[PDB]
RNA sequence: CAUUGGUGAGCAGCGAAGGAUUUGGUGGAUUACUAGCUAAUAGCAAUCUAUUUCAAAGAAUUCAAACUUGGGGGAAUGCCUUGUUGA
């Protein structure tokens, strides 16, 4: 521990990443396990590609993308410590950020880079996207919460939503 | 470094080659570490040297 | 005898932790790995506890009395310690990371910072016995968010200020009744605070951040709230706070930054006092003297420990140590003084006394294999892997010569001649000996012969022949000196890997890949004795092992191998966590050593604990770099299979403990041992033990007194051996008159002559009687100067000791003495006008 | 009574004397209290992992125990005191002299029965007091009421009653206003127990004929009826898991379930703890949960666990029967042997009359463990001969143990009572070994040794015979035969070269094991009865029959000392571990500590109950006792660890009737200086000297290599501007006319006044005194600030001084170092005027003593001379 | 003749209400024993949450922020830098 959980779109599949690099893949509802990696190093966050059959996994400095029965296909090396994962459904796009200040969208059918942002904040403390306009909300020490778009290379919009760390 | 230390340090030595030094003289103790004692108060020169 | 005892520990002063220094400031306290060294700056005397966690030291602290000392490792494990009786009262588990601890200035409390939570606690009276639960809470504070990164005790023991890395520090007070009085809570910073301090009035809390912001709070009108009337800024470039200390009366601070540069500033002016760079490592720790004067800093990549004196702008002292790379040691001849090699390619002289490196040598390019001295002293010789063989003169410290082969090979062996004009070298890939002239440097020739590896030499002091053992089974003794070469081949069961050569050279040890020692003449060629040592080795089983220790065939062998100068015992030591004395004459184990108990150290245990294993595998072999918060930590250097020859993060395995050399004290019984913490010295010296020698019902302490005041000085002298009392054989020795030493010194029985010249020998050295010592020793030597010629390795040790005491200190005296004679004469014969 | 070398530390082995236990619960856990004699102990219940400890010894044996949360109340004598976290925070004293009984705490209100049916009410003095502390009013119940009072319950839902439970019937008082709200009906059988029933105004009630009565207060009436014919109830207690279940526990040790439901017995467990020391003391069911924590007198304490059903429906039918699921324990009589397993203190290996051999830990509680006694399959393929009912190896009369070879092979050596060989031990695996040692002579053993190689095992038989096996291999090697009774002791040195043996018929037996000979043989007065023996300095003792330890030397075979002074036997000795002191044991119960250096009797102990054993740890700080009674062993602490202790003997007839300083404390000072004509060094380091003389060139070694970067606005006055300590000479103050260029009056140094005092009073001591104090620093500041211009007074006074200070021959080296910084400092002053008759006159002097001391060099010069020829050739 | 090759048939000897081999589960140890939860100078442990809000303090032109890249050659369109045009 300690375990980050991820659910799937539809809440047929529980995705949980265990911080020492314990990975598990199942349908909780029947208790079938997908898949179970036991990668013996720093796992920080998973989520589900498009669907259950592919999941990534954001480890010590390389994010890699593994198959439901949970083998390795593809090893990131352009998204590094990456902290935070996110996928946009309706756009096939996996969104990374991490210490590294700077925000990466990986189209996945294709596996070419579509952008990658400086956010000039420093390392990225939380994100969410808006699922309404799939627009990434990065919150940052300085207090700010700043919106992107993967065809703008500044923030769309920037917001002073507390005095420390989001 | 980075052959040397993948193979353990199991290389071998690079051919030798010579190289000229100057040495200025100056007192002994001026060469040692920094700490409240000294082993040798003669200069840096022999009496040849000088 | 054999009642050896660990003393202290060289070739490190600082590892890890916090350094403190002594209420005095007289003394500084030092963690050293797993262990805290003690080192008296004014007396230069130091010395390390015995006492030993099973992690590496986080966090210690000596009360203003200076009677009890707590430090605490890694995992919250604490010990308190009697500082005067340097023995162990009670062993605490606070089951967490206690980042910082700090006795209370009246000292009747201290703090603790552990995790999110202030405990505080109350001293157990050091005059009190020893009882199951000492220690007595006092109170628990939970305010804070995050982790406690330090605190600090206000000087009236009435409020403790403590800094988290919630941004935020926070205001405790002591006692319930003043809670009002300070329950404040200090925010605005923008990064971890690293510190917070108490003005000298008290009237003034500065706030210190990583970011490299220092706050001003005072109490003010905008009705009365504690705000921030001032901001100070230090303007590093990329360099963050890594360590901060205050000292309210000088109103200095000292920043420590994580470029290896720190600052001195004048407060609350934020004047800059002085700026300077130890190096490119983080200062991982700063700590003030009591008067102000001396400030310390200690950064753990390189172990540099230096204690600055900004008022002077002086080095009271600059070390840095060794971890995980002493490849080799040796002894001065006198034994004063002792040398190192390292796979960093330095050479450094230790002082055994002070405990700090007197030279460093950076000639090598690549790790120093071994290190000789000459019979003579004067010079010493050094191999490398980098291909040469480098001779330094320590009255200038020059290397003025270097022998190289012709075909460059690395050298793993030195051997050099008693007479100091040959030199002899060997490799594990060439299968011969290289052989040079020190007057010349030429390479005389190569010694050929063996079928493998060369992996030892020894040249013996008296008939100076020379023998060489390799992987290759066997042993040859080379007669390389008169008008004919020969060549005595013996063959033995398996690889040597260490040999020993007797100071009487008469016979030969070797320890072989079988765990066996075995004694050969060299002038029969028989072999006449044999030790084995399997059983006795301890071999611990490492994390990432498959395999258990007993099946382990890893290390149960001794690497490395030496004779007393008695010539009666061996000290034996490998790639193992056990330094085993055998007794040559009986095939005996006197006793065996443990070397380390350091859990972070990955040879100690025999058996591992089954709750770490897990279907993944064990819970250690986890890399967890990705959890520390800076990117420093983070990064993976790792070469993917090196084992040796590179810094520490190049490894990416846990550090081994093994022995790389062990050798004798010339002077003392006592011997130094090569390991991965540092330099091991073991000594008899405390001598609590009873050990008569002789008694009679009649022989007792009383009658030893009523001899002397009878005018009985022999047989007082006598019984006081019989007894083998220090303190008896002292009062002795100084009631004894100067009138009758000779008749004494006649007529002392031969078998207690070696006990008194030992005696002399340690008692001198540090006594103000430089003219009763010396009158004893010219006795001594007159009467039974022929007996102790007879006995040369008898008396090797006691003799030794001895001209080191008459050239080393003495000899300093009259020389100060006799210049000022001339000094005297020149200036009242000559002519001083105009 | 006190020792001034021992203080006791602790007793280990101890779990529970048989006092039934207290469990108090802090939020979800739950802790469990039992007493250990004089003392409580309380445990984790998850872990059974010991927490705390009373912090002292109470003066009586503690009759009743009762903890709410943190706060625990133990009652002794006519006392009851509330500890938390084993610290004493308050003591109850009760003002009659009957002991209390029982103890009740409900509310604010602590009820304590005393043993004449007197109940003593205590209240909170605040409603939000911790614990009661005033003295509320006191309740008695006479014979008319009822009889002896058998237990103080109350029943949840009662507002200030209390149910005072007698053995003729149950009577409510209100505490509050103290009056017998109601009588119950009488019982035929004497009540013995009582418990609160989870059910409302329901209490179980246990007799003395096996029945078990759940009385209803509130109606007055017997509500249910269990029958254990031929048994006694002991405890009761009720399951709160949801399951109506009731655990009987009785006197005979056997531990009953029912099913109140279903009117059924669940289960029995049979002999979980001894009917011999009082069978289930107490039987608690843990509140909410399917554990049960069992205890007894057998010094034990169980957990069993009731496991799911095995059915997926009708569960409550298919009860599983309950599982042990974790126990503590120790021995339940008395150890009769004990030893140190390992160089450090970490565990002791105990033996007891209970014919059990325990491994108990000093460190932690929890590492105590129990010897295996199930034996190895015989390697010839035979059967070995036994009974096949299991049954214990008979008591441990001697023991033996080595760890040179642990984990190789066995380690140990162990006699038993009236047995004709010794078994082997692994103390790694904790297990019997598997070889036997017989004496070979139909004697008993007597004696059992082991050499420091670990590789062989000495056997003394009772008639005489030593008998030498292998301890790898088990095969009888050799064997000596030079006793005619019995062996009482056996040692081999640490070179396992000479061999030593005593017996009953006096005669001490020394052998060359290596060569197989007998050195000689030394006869004493006595039988001689055990023997300890010091490998390091070749030391034994010998408890000799007359009352004596005698004390000889193995290399010389002589008698060396000889200790008198017990007046009955010796029951036990042991060695310090620096071979300095002896601690006897005798049967006159006293513990006296022996000098060897000078023979004497340092300390004296008297012991209520006689030690049986004594023993040393390896590393000195802990001696090991124990007694006669106890189940457990007392450790002590050594205080010569810590301070010294004088070795003055100790008062024989005050000891009695309770039933020169520098030698005393073992230590020499040196003298400042022997004789006045012999040159001394100074007194500090030796590093002064070569420190003064070099101080500029160290100083520049010192200075860093680049310039520290400062502020341009910098306070010119910073060093001196410090809120205030230093004590150096720049930090000085003046001590209160013409302007004078060393200094004016008022207004000069505290060296120049010392340095003008010492010429007008032809006396420089005063100044010499200080110069020796100043720092290296402060001393070359000194001598460079001498007046250098004529007359030069100071100069030729400085010069004056430091020859007075030759004279003396203390502290030469520095009044050298002295006169060699002044012609540094003043060199071309002395040498411009050198013919000024004050200069000259002041050096002539200085010359004529400096003249003498030459002789230092003629000694080192000889030594050097004589001490390289000698060492050389 | 030898098998230290396999598979069996039987003795001598050992030998107390049987003996041998294998295996699942749980418990205690595998570092040195100061108790549970919380918003923690005290409460709770049956929780309160029907006082849980106010007040005070708290915002660096650092308004800097990939120390994080396998080698060679490029980079239309992107992105970064610099200038420039019109508002």
């Amino acid at each position: 521990g300690p375990y980050h959980i991820k659910y799937a779109k539809n809440g047929t599949h529980l995705l949980i990443t265990g911080r020492k690099g314990h990975v598990a893949s199942m349908d909780w509802r029947k208790g079938q396990l997908r898949a179970e990696l036991f990668l013996n190093e720093t796992c920080h966050s998973a989520t589900y590609l498009q669907n259950e059959q592919y999941f990534a996994v954001a480890q010590k400095k390389y994010t890699f993308i593994y198959d439901h029965e949970g083998t390795e296909l593809h090893r990131l090396k352009q998204h590094i410590e990456a902290r935070h994962l996110d996928f946009l459904p309706y756009h096939y796009l996996l969104v990374t950020a991490g210490e590294t200040g700077w925000l990466k969208y990986h189209d996945v059918s294709t596996g070419q880079l579509v952008s990658e942002l400086r956010t000039k904040a420093g390392p990225t403390m939380a994100m969410a996207q808006n699922p309404w306009n799939a627009v990434m909300h990065l919150g940052h020490s300085n207090g700010t919460v700043s919106l992107w778009s993967p065809s703008m290379p500044e923030p769309l919009v920037k917001l002073l939503s507390a005095r420390g760390p989001v | 470094y980075k052959l040397d230390v993948l193979s353990s340090v199991h290389f071998v030595p690079k051919p030798a080659s010579t190289s000229l030094e100057i040495r200025v003289e100056t007192p002994t103790i001026s060469m040692e570490d920094a700490q409240p004692l000294y082993m040798s108060n003669a200069s840096s020169l022999a009496p040849q040297e000088i | 005898k054999s009642d050896f005892k660990f003393s202290n520990l060289l070739g490190t002063v600082y590892r890890q932790g916090n350094i403190t220094f002594s209420d005095d400031g007289k003394q500084l306290l030092s963690p050293v790995g797993n262990r805290v060294s003690v080192f008296d700056l004014i007396n230069n005397k130091s010395f390390t506890f015995e006492y030993e966690h099973r992690k590496n030291i986080a966090a210690i602290d000596l009360n203003k009395q200076g009677t009890l000392l707590i430090s605490i490792d890694e995992d919250g494990r604490a010990i308190l310690v009697n500082f005067k009786a340097r023995n162990v009262l009670h062993h605490f588990n606070f089951k967490e990371k206690c980042s910082a601890v700090k006795f209370s200035p009246d000292g009747r409390l201290f703090a603790l910072a552990s995790g999110r939570f202030l405990q505080i606690w109350k001293t157990p009276d050091v005059n009190k016995d020893r009882q199951f639960a000492p220690f007595v809470r006092h109170r628990v504070h939970a305010g804070h968010f995050q982790d406690i990164t330090s605190l600090t005790w206000s000087q009236d023991s009435r409020f403790i200020l403590t800094t988290s890395k919630d941004l935020s520090a926070k205001i405790w007070s002591v006692d319930s009744e003043e809670k009002n009085l300070a329950a404040t809570t200090f925010n605005g910073h923008r990064d971890y605070v690293m510190g917070a301090f108490f003005s000298h009035d008290q009237e003034k809390i500065y706030t210190v951040s990583k970011d490299g912001a220092v706050f001003v709070w005072e109490f003010t009108k905008r009705k009365y709230s504690w705000r921030i009337t001032k901001k100070h800024f230090f303007y590093a470039n990329q360099a963050k706070v890594k360590c901060v200390t205050f000292h309210p009366a000088t109103r200095l601070l000292a920043v420590g930054f994580t470029s290896g540069e720190f600052r001195l500033y004048d407060l609350p002016d934020f004047t800059l006092i002085q700026q300077l760079s130890m190096g490119q490592n983080p200062v991982n720790t700063v700590s003030v003297n009591q008067t102000g004067e001396w400030l310390a800093f200690g950064s753990s990549k390189l172990g540099q420990l230096l204690v600055y004196e900004w008022q002077s702008e002086s080095y009271i002292l600059k070390q840095q140590g060794h971890f995980d790379s002493t490849n080799s040691l040796a002894y001065s001849p006198d034994g004063s003084r002792v040398v190192t090699a390292s796979e960093d390619g330095k050479i450094k002289v230790w002082d055994i006394t002070s405990g700090f490196c007197l030279a460093t040598f950076e000639e090598h390019t690549s790790s120093v294999t071994a290190v000789q001295f000459a019979k003579r002293g004067q010079v010493m010789f050094s191999s490398s892997l980098d291909g040469t063989v480098r001779a330094w003169d320590l009255i200038r410290y020059r290397n003025f010569r270097t022998f190289t082969g012709t075909e460059r090979i690395q050298f793993n062996c030195l051997a050099v001649d008693p007479s100091g004009e040959v030199v002899c070298a060997g490799s594990l890939d060439n299968f011969d000996i290289h052989v040079w002239s020190v007057q010349t440097g030429q390479l005389l020739d190569a010694l050929s012969g063996h079928e493998g590896p060369v992996s030892c030499l020894s040249f013996s002091q008296e008939n100076s022949v020379l023998a060489s053992a390799s992987w290759d089974k066997t042993i040859r003794i080379w007669s390389i000196f008169g008008r004919s070469q020969q060549v005595e081949p013996i063959e033995v069961y398996s690889d040597v890997l260490a040999l020993s050569m007797r100071p009487d050279g008469k016979e030969v040890a070797v320890s072989t890949l079988k765990g066996q020692i075995s004694i050969f003449n060299i002038e029969d060629a028989k072999q006449v004795g044999n030790i084995d040592c399997r059983k006795d080795i301890i071999s611990g089983r490492f994390n990432q092992d498959r395999f258990t220790a007993k099946n382990s065939e890893r290390s149960k062998f001794f690497t490395t191998i030496h004779y007393s100068f008695d010539g009666m015992a061996i000290v034996a030591g490998g790639n193992n966590n056990s330094i085993c004395l055998y007794d040559v004459p009986n095939e005996v184990l006197l006793k065996r050593f443990i070397v380390s108990r350091n859990m972070a150290l990955n040879g100690t245990l025999e058996f591992l604990n089954s709750k770490k294993m897990t279907e993944a595998g064990s819970l250690d072999l986890i890399d967890d770099a990705g959890e520390n918060s800076d990117l420093e930590d983070r990064i993976d250097n790792s070469l993917p299979g090196s084992q040796r020859g590179g810094d520490l993060s190049t490894r990416k395995m846990r550090p081994e403990v093994r022995v790389t050399s062990v050798q004798f004290s010339p002077t003392a019984n006592a011997f130094a041992a090569a390991s991965t913490e540092g330099l091991l010295i073991y000594s008899t010296n405390d001598t609590i033990l009873f050990d008569p020698f002789d008694l009679d019902v009649d022989v007792t302490p009383h009658s030893t007194v009523e001899a002397l005041r009878e005018k009985q000085f022999l047989n007082a002298l006598v019984m006081a051996f019989r007894l083998n009392e220090e303190y008896l054989i002292n009062k002795v020795y100084e009631a004894i008159p100067i009138k009758e030493i000779p008749l004494v010194a006649s007529n002392i029985p031969a078998i207690y002559l070696p006990r008194i010249l030992k005696f002399i020998g340690d008692f001198a050295i540090e006594s103000q009687h430089i003219e009763f010592n010396l009158i004893w020793i010219k006795a001594l030597l007159s009467a039974s100067g022929g007996y102790i010629n007879e006995h040369k390795y008898l008396f090797s040790t006691a003799m030794r000791s001895i001209q080191r005491f008459i050239v080393r200190v003495a000899k300093e005296v009259v020389n100060t003495t006799t210049d000022n004679k001339y000094t005297y004469r020149f200036l009242v014969s000559t002519d001083g006008s105009m | 009574k006190n020792s001034k070398i021992f203080s006791p530390f602790r007793i280990i082995g101890n779990v529970s004397n048989g006092v039934p236990f207290a469990t108090g619960t802090l939020g979800s856990t739950f802790y469990i209290v039992t007493c250990v004699g004089k003392t409580f102990q309380i445990y984790d219940a998850n872990t059974l992992h010991l927490l705390f400890v009373s912090e002292k010894e109470t003066p009586s044996s503690i009759v009743a125990l009762s903890a709410h949360f943190h706060y625990v109340y133990a009652a002794y004598e006519n006392k009851v005191g509330i500890y938390k976290r084993g610290i004493e925070e308050h003591l109850l004293e009760l003002e009659t002299d009957a002991n209390v009984e029982h103890l009740c705490i409900f509310g604010d209100y602590l009820c304590a029965s005393t043993d004449d049916n007197s109940i003593f009410i205590y209240k909170k003095s605040d409603p939000q007091d911790k614990y009661p502390s005033e003295f509320y009013t006191k309740l008695t119940v006479t014979e008319i009421q009822g009889g002896e009072i058998v237990s103080l319950q109350h029943l949840a839902t009662y507002l200030n009653k209390l149910t005072v439970v007698t053995k003729s019937n149950v009577l409510l008082f209100n505490v509050r206003t103290g009056k017998l709200v109601f009588t119950s009906n009488e019982f035929p059988d004497q009540i013995t127990t009582a418990e609160p029933a989870p059910v409302l105004d329901i209490i179980a009630l246990g007799t003395v004929t096996g029945e078990v009565i759940m009385f209803n207060m509130r109606k007055g009436k017997r509500i249910r009826t269990i029958k254990i014919p031929q048994s006694r109830i002991s405890s009761l207690s009720f399951r709160t898991d949801g399951s109506s279940h009731l655990s009987v526990g009785t006197s005979s040790g056997d531990l009953i379930f029912y099913d109140l439901d279903r009117r059924s017995r669940i289960h029995v467990l049979k002999n979980i703890h001894r009917e011999s020391y009082g069978g289930v003391t107490q039987a608690t069911f843990l509140n909410g949960q399917p554990i049960i924590v069992t205890s007894g007198g057998d010094n034990s304490l169980k957990e069993y666990v009731f496991d799911p059903s095995l059915s997926q429906g009708s569960g409550d039918v298919v009860v599983q029967p309950p599982r042990y699921l974790r126990s503590r324990g120790g021995h339940s009589q008395p150890p009769s042997y004990i030893a140190f397993a390992d160089s450090q203190s970490h565990f002791m290996l105990s033996a007891s009359k209970d014919r059990s051999l325990w491994s108990f830990s000093l460190r932690k509680d929890a590492q105590s463990q129990e010897m295996s006694q199930r034996l190895h399959k015989k390697q010839d393929g035979g059967r070995v001969g036994g009974s096949t009912i299991k049954s214990k190896f008979p008591e441990i009369v001697a023991l033996a143990i080595e760890n040179a070879r642990i984990g190789e092979w066995e380690n140990i050596i162990t006699a038993h009572k009236d047995e004709k060989f010794a078994r082997t031990w692994d103390m790694r695996n904790k297990r019997v070994g598997r070889w036997t040692f017989d004496t070979t002579d139909d004697g008993f053993v007597k004696s059992v040794a082991m050499s420091q190689c670990g590789n062989f095992g000495f056997i003394g038989s009772s008639n005489g015979s030593i008998t030498i096996y292998n301890m790898q291999s088990g095969i009888l090697r050799k064997k000596y035969k030079l006793h005619k009774r019995a062996v009482t002791g056996i040692s081999l040195d640490g070179m396992n070269r000479k061999m030593v043996s005593c017996g009953l018929d006096g005669i001490v037996g020394f052998y060359d094991f290596n060569k197989s000979t007998l050195l000689g043989k030394l006869k004493l007065d006595a039988p001689i009865t055990a023997m300890v023996y010091h490998r390091s300095s070749d030391l034994f003792a010998l408890a000799l029959d007359d009352l004596s330890i005698v004390v000889i030397d193995a290399v010389t075979q002589r008698v060396v000392r000889q200790l008198w002074g017990h007046s009955n036997r010796i029951t036990a000795f042991d060695f310090s571990p620096e071979g300095r002191w002896i601690v006897s044991a005798s049967l006159d119960s006293t513990i006296r500590t022996w000098d060897l250096p000078t023979g004497g009797c340092i300390d004296g102990i008297i012991v209520d109950n006689v030690a049986t054993n004594v023993k040393f740890s390896p590393n000195g700080d802990l001696l090991a006792t124990t007694h006669v009674t106890g189940n457990g062993i007392c450790i002590w602490t050594n205080r010569a660890q810590f301070k010294t202790v004088s070795t003055r003997t100790i008062d024989e007839s005050e000891f009695a009737r309770m039933a020169l300083n520098d030698i005393d404390f073992n230590t020499y000072t040196s003298l400042e200086q022997i004789d006045k004509e012999l040159l001394t060094l100074s007194i500090g380091p030796r590093s002064k000297m070569n420190t003064l003389l070099h101080l500029d060139v160290i100083r520049k070694r010192s200075k860093p290599k680049e310039a520290p970067k400062k502020s341009e606005k910098l306070p010119f006055f910073l060093q001196l501007s410090g809120e205030k300590v230093r004590e150096g000479i720049a930090h000085e103050t003046p001590e209160e006319n013409k302007f004078k260029v060393t200094g004016r009056l008022g207004f000069e140094s505290h060296f120049t006044k010392q340095l003008r005092e010492g010429s007008q009073s032809k006396d420089y001591s005063s100044l010499l005194a200080t110069l020796i104090n100043f720092s290296p620093a402060a001393v070359d500041l000194e001598i460079r600030s001498l007046n250098s211009f004529e007359p030069f007074d100071e100069i030729v006074w400085f010069i004056d001084a430091l020859t007075q200070g030759l004279k003396s021959n203390k502290n030469f080296e520095l009044y050298e170092t002295f006169m060699s910084l002044l012609f540094k400092a003043h060199g071309d002053v002395i040498h411009a005027n050198n013919k000024n008759q004050d200069i000259a006159s002041a050096l002539q002097n200085w010359e004529d003593v400096h003249k003498k001391e030459d002789r230092l060099d003629d000694l080192v010069k000889f030594c050097m001379g004589v001490a390289a020829f000698v060492t050389t050739a």
